[PDB]
């Protein structure tokens, strides 16, 4: 029913900066709270920040605040998330959820 | 900043078995905890919320419980579509915060 696509993959350079998709679908978009988290290999999740569509309003975590921005573009269902600055420790899985629904990542490279 | 301590990394268990994965809560989070199974190459399946109500498709073989500052999951027959990580999720208070995860293997 209610689906989070996220595109699969994504290669980025070192330093630079990279906007991540999560269009919603099946759902009216604007009455859940968008949730971003990454994950590495090695370590568990971790919960980045998060988004009400309706009025944009945002919380994030304080290790993520400056390095990371949460959007919305309500005409088109989506949410974006935009890193900067990236280095090797930014490459991991990143999905986008909201209750009881996870999209399915977006793997971030850095290379 | 909510810390949430998992009682193992790994855990072995061959099918038919009951498992109890814990999760302990640094501070008092009342019930807002969720477990989440995530199988490797794919997104986390809900499992639990509200510490022990199950989530729209979740088999009985699945029991959460606790509150306060102790949660539980657990498995009282484990299959084999069962071997997977588990993790467990506060909800009261940001930023939220996941447990490290269990293993669970045979």
């Amino acid at each position: 029913q209610v689906q989070l696509q996220q595109p699969g993959a994504e290669l980025v350079r070192p330093g630079a900066s990279v906007k991540l998709s999560c269009k919603a679908s099946g759902y009216t978009f604007t009455s859940y709270w968008i949730n971003w988290v990454k994950q590495r290999p090695g370590q568990g999740l971790e919960w980045i920040g998060n988004i009400y569509p309706s009025d944009s309003y945002t919380n994030y975590n304080q290790k993520f605040k400056d390095k990371a921005t949460l959007t919305v573009d309500k005409s088109s269902s989506t949410a974006y998330m935009q890193l900067s600055s990236l280095t090797s420790e930014d490459s991991a899985v990143y999905f986008c959820a909201r209750w009881g629904y996870w999209g399915q990542g977006t793997l971030v490279t850095v290379s | 900043d909510i810390v949430l301590t998992q009682s193992h990394k790994f855990m072995s268990t061959s099918v038919g078995d009951r498992v109890s994965i814990t999760c302990k809560a640094s501070q008092d989070v009342g019930t807002a905890v969720a477990w989440y199974q995530q199988k490797p190459g794919q997104s986390p399946k809900l499992l639990i919320y509200w510490a022990s109500t199950r989530h729209t498709g979740v088999p009985d073989r699945f029991t959460g419980s606790g509150s306060g500052t102790d949660f539980t999951l657990t498995i009282s027959n484990v299959q084999s579509e069962d071997l997977a990580d588990y993790f467990c999720q506060q909800y009261s208070s940001y930023p939220l915060t996941f447990g490290a995860g269990t293993k669970l293997e045979l």
